[PDB]
């Protein structure tokens, strides 16, 4: 199923014909009795839904058309192409295909929805069509038919179409699966086939051919432009050529001199020389004169101009896999390619000794009797190909190494956390992904396969994320998500296509709330960032060094080095947490979290206005800084605040309808069950006692929240209305909405120092800024949780909202998580695994990770065939007497009775004597 | 199963009459249509006719024969004595629009379900009704474009078209049923595209029928059609569906775990609980979740967070039903019900060891709760949550506990008998810190419908019924040790009959018949049919019920006989019953009759160590009580009971078994079927006895130690189980769960679209 | 060119001397094969399928051929031949004509 | 030659295709589309 296992096989010199295939319906009788053939077992094997075939159209479909569509997608895999991003490019398709006769295997008409899908489920024509239709290639797409060299052709035509600059991309190969026994019968009825069917190449012990079958597609680039797009280079395919045999006298061989102009031809095309070429990988069928034409026609080209001490390496697969028809050329490549990688040349098996029909004395060609070393050095490694046909046409290809394989120079580093990524279109292909991957990544290096897998594989529906530092760590992940157990490292679910978005801002002062062991621990978590990502360190550095000139380089201290301070209603304490946002906002950006809306809370709302792209981040920290001063002269005065778990109607009906209210007003509406006041520390106090008579919980007392005079409020004004109006604002991006109104903010209110003070002539709105958020279809919702645990009231205010069950995500970004990069790549992964499609490079960016080689797709395979499998063989019987024929059992009959009809071509078989005439 | 219809074997019989001549009108008389022509899916059929001219003029004889079952011979399937050239005039222009006058309308789609209730469905091509016409013993139809291949010129569509008189002959009846016989048929030219049919039951348990064109002109005519003497023939040989295994298993909700949002503002949360605190505090998260919300518990303890004390205790639905009438009365809204059960609580709390007064207090105590409130707001489509803890087989958190069986028997019961409901059965970890409330009424809603839903850890787990293949020859390999007694117990004489039989016909020597009848009862028939294999046969005439019989069949294996290796406890009748027509009280007296026989027993036979010195150690159950039934509540609080205690007993390392059987083929009563009648409409299908021993008994040697859940064995079609019955909602036990976010492309050649 | 289906016109099986001939007769990678072996032509012979471009397309590669210098002529073309009604049979099905 | 290849049929997928070819033949040949006098068109006679 790959070329590795294909190496496998060759290089521990084991064959693979074997007996004739079970469950094909075959209703063939003793015609094969003792036959033996390469076969696919499994052929009628499929994955309707992974393609998106309807199961009655994969039944319809020839088994080469499904061994194509298939195999194309693994040959994207391995160059490390996304199949989604190949969609709308120029790339050209050249499939070499036969018409195999699979429809005929019906024994009765078929049904009226198969029927109709019979006809482009089988057309030769409609195979290259169906794969460019299937990837959305947009190149030319044809099919080729010259029997055995069907294959050679293909990859001729896709070089010539390569070099002519027709397509970016070349997409060459084909199939051959026996869906009828018809072809080994009449090789078996005319005794071609080795009676063991194995193909002897060039061997003394040569006796005919062997069937088998096959399929296979190459991928080629133009080897300039793979390069500069920093493409994988198996091989290079340097020079090609085609010719025929035509016909002639046949005192002289046609096939000897066509196979010499052949290979100087292809030489020629190649621009190379016969003493630079190592190895061929000959035709050797196995038929004992053709093998030795062929011998000779090397002899007569490489074989006299070889360099001193250097012979001529000759073997053919076919050996070890049988002929394999249309595809031969595709298995010699696939050879060569493996043993320039492994750099070795494998054995030829089943050589007794070299062909007599061929002059070996020269010594300047060999059979590869033993495998040989083929090390990289001075002298450029490479081989040919030959391939040939009974009715002619003929083809040779040179091979030569990839460019050299310049390591990374790469750099050592601490063990910061991988994100491996993971996904499939149904759960059980997710759990074999985890156990394919786990023998990888025990053994390559986990921040090179994590970084292969989130850009050389596609994103599908099912999805996974395994988080982890050790090799261990991310082996444990993969096996409790191969046993479909949970574990901590890892994080499950499904895509929703929604994208609806949003995202929420903190102000600092809000940990006065109490839950400063969090609210502290978030900004001591934001400073780990700083070493994790690349994209925040910046960040925060455009903020800090460019607007900490409005404060002195003492804010720098604070910023670099957070504490208590950064959750305190304070002017360092609010310029922190503006600049943390600020970070943070340009870090999820940088993984391609993009808001379709915001919300602020307080002076947070600053950042969410600059986050939707209403301000520059100038203006944000003068207006910040302004802001914070205010702050300052609320937090030092006389005043207090409490919360109280009773709602809004509950607390401002009792605080309206009694006294002992004097100056005590609601600061704060932000989750159902509990509201915060502020004023008079005297009346607060005894609003708090008021709600522990009703038997209500308090948390008190905290400093005041609000503007506790009209005189405070005419000095903000006039702090604020100079400063506001110097801002150069701008209409936002995406919809921002404000916890003043509860509601999206209009240009004018955007510009109003009326509505930048009533941040301190509140209350605060939170609530319904979150519930209108959700009637506006926002599915997740994202808290920037370095202060007052913002995400928290927002699930409480969210959660309640209305009737239909929906889907609701609430994810903290500076998180709980020990090592401080986890808990932001945990919810990155929480926000990806839902279906937010997130740009995982930040995890990677500023490492030493290089592209390296993974397992493919694991298709879901059942049976997909026109006929149902054979029962046991058992049943059949010997042939009726030619003209005795059918008894029949007509029931009451009192003796038996037999009919038969003569067709005219059976009467004259028959009637074996004339009388006259 | 696939058959040959009626109206095709009658014009099968036709095709062959005209055969041989031109001529356009026809008589067939005598008609016989034994047997039912039926071929298993992807099978061939040979098909064989003659016409057997008997040489008295008109009289040619019409035979069709079908093939031999596997190896067999060809048998008669249909036969008619032809009677050519009718030679008779016939009433004209007999109005179609004078035939619908005396009669009531039908729905088309209502005609089909009253015969896919007769076990019978139909392909497009014989779904020939457009308008059907119903009243007294009589029907009419308007029968459509019946456009069979040479039907709309040619004779062919008269298959489809008697065919519709066979459907209109049987729509009158009851009990599943076929033809038998037709007295004569006379028939001139093919059908029109439109016609009308008259059918008339007039004559003694048969019928006559009229076939008009659409001017009213006579085109065919049959008198004495019958159907009964092939009502009620055995549909457990005709069925299609093997015999398997069937297992309630418990998925991991990986994908898709998370709870979602709650319903706001449409209506308040009523919260019971056994502990007024969780009540209590399950109404403050709500309450910071701004969802309102009301305590409530049993008068057995106080007002502790002002919360109602409702009368439960009281076996009685209506005091409960006032109790929350009151609340109507200061204009509650409900949204949904949570009960929430104590778990295993009530043993430490009460000092007791009592499992089945335990079942009987909490089923009692639950019913008057549920009854009571359903009885007052039912009209509002509240929601319902069961919590129970420590319910789940197949799950962490060690054996579960049988006490808390009758809360899946009550669930079960409010999805078939109110299923415009939805509700759940939630599981709790008994001994682990429940979920927060917000986690348990996010992740129910959801579940459009019903379902059960299971914690451990942090994990949510939902329930799936799901069916595996059983390998008989198990039991065709079991030999019983020949040094061993087995015990057969508690069942009537079939089912006893059946299980001596079956150990015959395994090698057991020596038996016991624990039965009630066993000892005083005409067993002089099951000791012969024993001693066909049978050494050593002993008779009891025990009463399950008393601990001094059971401790007769503990010195019996004590006593010097072959010592003991199997016991098997035959499935036993439980009285009918569904919510209504129950009550609290009620319920404690049949569960405790039900279940005291063989929770004794196996007691018993635990407790001096009888138990685990034995083999296999069976206990019957339904396969029925894994989904539940409608009307069934006891039967179902039984089976549910003896699943948890077989696996109490499991868990602590015993080869005792729970069974969950189908209806055994021996138990059916041939005097009436209608028992049998019912579930095969139902699509469970009856099976021998002695094929499901075969399957079982063997097995416990292979553990399954935990991942089994509550599993049994029998004939089921579950698609036939969730359309019988009534159900709009989806119910995730036997159906999946929803779609999902995917849709298809138009695909390749279409240059549509 | 495109696979015709001729041989499927038999009832009876064919006689041993037809049987031998019907391969090559009806490969379509043989139908470019028997113009080069009659002819005695030695350039490259290709067989290509397409559906109804199937000759534009051989045209085209003919034209790079030559231009390329791989031949000194090229001979490019193709043929269609309803020896079954079975795609007439389709076409009035579907009632495409 | 090209492909038509794979998307939504309302922006007319084998229009666009149709015109890309004709742009590319006229490229090949080194030709503009004034110097054209006819085209021998397809024109199958199917109504879209």
């Amino acid at each position: 199923r790959s070329p590795e296992d294909l190496w496998d096989l060759v290089d521990s010199g084991g064959d693979a014909v074997g007996g004739l295939p079970a469950g094909r319906g075959w209703q063939a009788g003793s015609a094969l009795d003792g036959v033996n053939a390469g076969f696919i077992h499994g052929v009628e094997e499929f994955d309707p839904y992974f393609f998106g075939l309807d199961p009655v159209e994969a039944a319809a479909m020839d088994p080469q058309q499904r061994l194509l569509l298939e195999t194309t997608w693994e040959a994207f895999e391995r160059a490390g192409i996304d199949p989604v991003a190949a969609r709308g490019s120029r790339t050209a398709v050249y499939a070499g295909v036969q018409f195999g006769g699979y429809p005929l295997l019906m024994r009765e008409a078929p049904p009226p929805q198969v029927l109709d899908h019979l006809g482009l489920g089988n057309s030769v024509g409609a195979a290259s069509g169906r794969l460019a239709y299937q990837f959305g290639l947009l190149g030319g797409a044809v099919t080729v038919d010259t029997q055995c060299t069907s294959s050679i052709v293909a990859l001729h035509l896709a070089v010539k179409a390569l070099r002519n600059g027709e397509c970016a991309l070349a997409l060459a190969g084909g199939a051959c699966v026996m869906s009828l026994p018809t072809v080994l019968m009449d090789f078996h009825r005319r005794s071609l086939l080795a009676p063991d069917g194995r193909s002897k190449s060039f061997a003394a012990a040569a006796d005919g051919v062997s069937l088998a079958e096959g399929a296979g597609m190459l991928l080629l680039e133009r080897l300039s432009d793979a390069r500069r797009n920093g493409h994988p280079v198996m091989a290079v395919i340097r020079g090609t050529a085609i010719n025929q045999d035509g016909a002639t006298n046949g005192i002289i061989s046609p096939s000897g001199r066509a196979q010499e102009r052949v290979i100087r031809a292809a030489l020629a095309d190649g621009r190379v020389t016969a003493d630079s070429v190592d190895a061929v990988e000959g035709h050797g069928v196995g038929a004992t004169l053709g093998d030795g034409v062929e011998v000779t026609s090397l002899l007569s080209t490489y074989g006299q101009e070889r360099p001193a001490g250097r012979p001529l390496l000759l073997g053919s697969v076919k050996s070890n896999i049988g002929h394999t028809q249309t595809v031969g050329a595709v298995a010699g490549i696939v050879k060569l390619v493996m043993a320039l990688r492994n750099e070795r040349l494998p054995r030829t098996v089943h050589v007794d000794g070299p062909t007599p029909h061929a002059d070996w004395s020269s010594g300047t060609v060999r059979l590869l009797t033993e495998p040989e070393p083929w090390r990289r050095g001075e002298r450029v490694r490479r081989a040919g190909l030959t391939c040939l046909t009974l009715s002619g046409t003929n083809g040779h290809l040179i091979l030569e190494e990839p460019p050299a394989d310049e390591p990374a120079a790469r750099p050592a580093n601490p063990e910061r956390t991988v994100p491996l990524v993971l996904s499939a279109k149904s759960p059980t292909a997710l759990r074999e992904q985890a156990e394919r991957l786990r023998a990888t990544i025990t053994a390559a290096e986990p921040v090179d396969v994590g970084h292969s897998l989130h850009t050389t594989r596609s994103s599908f529906r099912h999805r996974a994320v395994v988080l982890g530092t050790g090799r261990e760590e991310l082996a444990a992940g993969l096996d409790a998500l191969a046993g479909d157990r949970t574990a901590d490292g890892l994080v499950r679910g499904v895509a929703r296509a929604q994208g609806q978005t949003a995202l929420l801002f903190g102000g600092a002062g809000d940990g006065t709330s109490g839950d400063r062991p969090a609210d502290a621990e978030g900004p001591r978590t934001a400073r780990g960032l700083y070493e994790a990502f690349p994209a925040f360190a910046e960040a925060l550095d455009e903020v800090t060094e460019h607007l900490a000139g409005l404060l002195g380089p003492e804010v720098r201290a604070a910023v670099r080095e957070p504490g208590p301070a950064c959750a305190e209603p304070t002017v360092v304490g609010q310029a922190v947490a503006f600049a943390l946002n600020t970070a943070l906002h340009r870090l999820l950006t940088a993984f391609a979290v993009r808001p379709d809306a915001t919300l602020g809370h307080g002076a947070g709302e600053v950042a969410a206005a600059y986050a939707a792209g209403a301000l520059s981040l100038a203006d944000g920290a003068a207006l910040v800084t302004a802001l914070g001063r205010i702050t300052e002269r609320v937090a030092t005065g006389p005043g207090a605040s409490v919360w109280v778990r009773a709602t809004e109607d509950e607390v401002r009906a009792a605080l309206s309808g009694s006294q002992e209210q004097v100056g005590a007003a609601v600061a704060a509406v932000d989750e159902p069950g509990t509201t915060v006041v502020s004023g008079d520390a005297g009346a607060v106090a005894r609003v708090a006692a008021h709600w522990r008579a009703h038997g209500r919980a308090t948390g008190a007392p905290r400093p005041a929240r609000l503007l506790l005079s009209p005189d405070d409020e005419q000095a903000a004004l006039a702090e604020l209305r100079a400063i506001v109006a110097g801002l150069a604002f701008r209409e936002p991006e995406v919809p921002l909405l404000s916890t003043v109104t509860g509601q999206p903010v209009e240009p004018a209110e955007l510009r109003s120092a009326e509505h930048w003070l009533d941040h301190l002539r509140g209350p605060t709105r939170f609530l319904d800024g979150v519930r209108r958020l959700r009637t506006d279809g926002v599915t997740r919702l994202v808290g920037l949780d370095l202060s007052g645990d913002l995400t928290g009231p927002a699930g409480r205010s969210a959660a309640g909202f209305g009737e239909p069950g929906r889907p609701l995500l609430l994810a903290s970004v500076p998180g709980g998580g020990r090592p401080p990069g986890q808990a932001l790549l945990s919810a990155l992964g929480e926000l990806h695994t839902d279906g937010v499609a997130i740009d995982w490079s930040q995890a990677f960016e500023g490492r030493g990770a290089r592209r390296v080689d993974l397992p493919t797709y694991p298709y879901q395979k059942v049976r997909c065939w026109l006929v149902p499998p054979e029962p046991q063989v058992s049943v059949v019987a010997a042939p009726p007497h030619p003209l005795l024929g059918t008894a029949l059992d007509l029931v009451d009959a009192t003796g038996q009775s037999f009919t038969q009809q003569l067709t005219p071509g059976q009467v004259a078989g028959v009637f074996g004597q004339q009388l006259y005439g | 199963t696939p058959v040959l219809p009626a109206g095709a074997r009658l014009e099968w019989l036709l095709a062959a009459a005209r055969h041989g001549s031109p001529d356009s009108a026809w008589t067939l008389t005598g008609i016989r249509l034994p047997g039912t022509v039926s071929a298993a899916s992807g099978t061939p059929v040979a098909l064989q006719t003659s016409r057997e001219d008997s040489g008295d003029g008109h009289r040619v004889r019409a035979f069709v024969k079908g093939p031999g079952t596997g190896g067999g011979r060809w048998a008669e399937r249909g036969g008619a004595t032809v009677v050519p050239a009718v030679t008779r005039p016939a009433p004209d222009r007999v109005d179609p629009e004078s035939l619908p006058e005396g009669l009531a309308e039908l729905d088309v789609a209502e005609v089909y379900r009253r015969l896919w209730r007769q076990g019978s469905d139909y392909a497009e091509p014989l779904r020939v009704l457009r308008r059907v016409w119903l009243g007294g013993d009589e029907a009419v139809a308007l029968v459509g474009t019946a456009d069979v291949p040479t039907g709309p010129s040619g004779w062919s569509r008269w298959a489809a078209v008697l065919e519709a008189a066979v459907q209109l002959a049987a729509l009158s009846g009851s009990g599943p049923r076929t033809p038998v016989s037709v007295d004569r048929l006379e028939v001139s030219g093919p059908p029109s595209e439109v016609v009308w049919l008259r059918v008339r039951h007039g004559a003694d348990g048969a019928a006559d029928a009229v076939v008009l064109s659409g001017e009213g002109v006579r085109l065919a005519a049959v008198q004495g059609l019958r159907l009964r003497p092939m009502a009620g023939r055995e549909p457990a040989g005709l069925a299609e569906a093997p015999l398997e295994r069937h297992e309630v298993v418990w998925h991991a909700l990986a994908e898709d775990g998370r709870p979602g949002a709650i319903g706001g503002g449409t209506g308040s949360w009523l919260v019971f609980s056994d502990d007024p605190e969780r009540a209590a505090a399950w109404c403050d998260e709500l309450a910071l979740f701004g969802v309102p919300a009301v305590a409530l518990a049993g008068e057995d303890a106080e007002g502790r967070d002002g919360t109602e004390t409702v009368p439960v205790g009281t076996g009685d639905p209506d005091v409960v039903g006032k109790t929350f009438a009151e609340l109507r009365e200061r204009g509650v809204t409900v949204a949904g019900l949570l009960v929430h059960d104590a778990g295993d609580a009530r043993e430490p709390a009460s000092g007791a060891d009592d499992p089945l007064d335990a079942a009987c207090r909490r089923g009692g105590r639950t019913l008057a709760l549920v009854r009571g409130f359903l009885q007052e707001y039912a009209e509002q489509t509240p929601r319902i949550v069961l919590c129970s803890a420590g319910a789940a087989a197949g799950l962490a958190g060690g054996p579960p506990h049988p006490a808390q069986a009758p809360l899946t028997a009550l669930f079960t019961s409010l999805v078939w008998e109110h299923p415009e409901l939805p509700c759940a059965q939630v599981d709790l970890d008994p001994a682990e810190d429940p979920p927060t409330v917000v986690s348990l009424l996010g992740q129910v809603m959801r579940l459009p419908g019903a379902g059960r839903l299971a914690v451990r850890g942090g994990r949510w787990f939902e329930a799936r019924l799901e069916r595996r293949p059983a390998p008989a020859d198990r039991g065709e390999r079991l030999a019983l040790r020949p040094d061993a007694t087995y015990l057969v117990a508690g069942g009537d004489t079939r089912h006893a009959a059946a299980a001596l039989e079956w150990l015959a016909a395994r090698g057991a020597r020596s038996v016991v018949l624990a039965g009630a009848e066993s000892e005083r009862g005409d067993l002089a028939g099951a000791r012969t049919t024993g001693h066909a294999g049978i050494e050593r046969l002993e008779h009891v005439a025990v009463d399950l019920s008393s601990a001094a019989d059971v401790a007769r069949l503990a010195e019996l294996c004590a006593d010097g006989r072959p010592p003991l290796r199997g016991v098997l406890l035959l499935p036993q009748p439980v009285a009918g019953g569904g919510l209504d027509e129950l009550d609290g009280a009620r319920f404690g007296a049949e569960l405790a009759g039900a279940l005291r026989g063989p929770v004794e027993l196996t007691r018993r036979f635990t407790d001096v160590g009888l138990t685990g010195g034995t083999d296999f150690f069976v206990l019957s159950t339904s396969v029925v009580s894994l989904p539940g039934r409608a009307g069934t509540v006891v039967g179902s609080a039984a089976d549910a009971f003896l699943t948890a205690l077989a696996r109490h007993h499991r868990q602590a390392g015993l080869p005792v078994v729970a069974a969950a059987w189908g209806p055994w083929l021996e138990s059916v009563d041939e005097s009436d079927e209608a028992p049998a009648v019912a579930f095969a409409e139902a699509g469970v299908y009856p099976a021998p006895g002695g094929e499901m021993l075969d399957a079982l008994l063997p097995l416990p040697a292979a553990g399954e130690a935990d991942g089994s859940g509550e599993a049994g064995l029998a004939r089921v079609d579950w698609d036939r189980y969730l359309t019988a019955g009534h159900r709009p909602l989806p119910y995730t036990v036997l159906e999946t769960r929803a779609s999902y976010d995917e849709e298809k492309a138009p695909g390749f050649g279409q240059n549509r679209m």
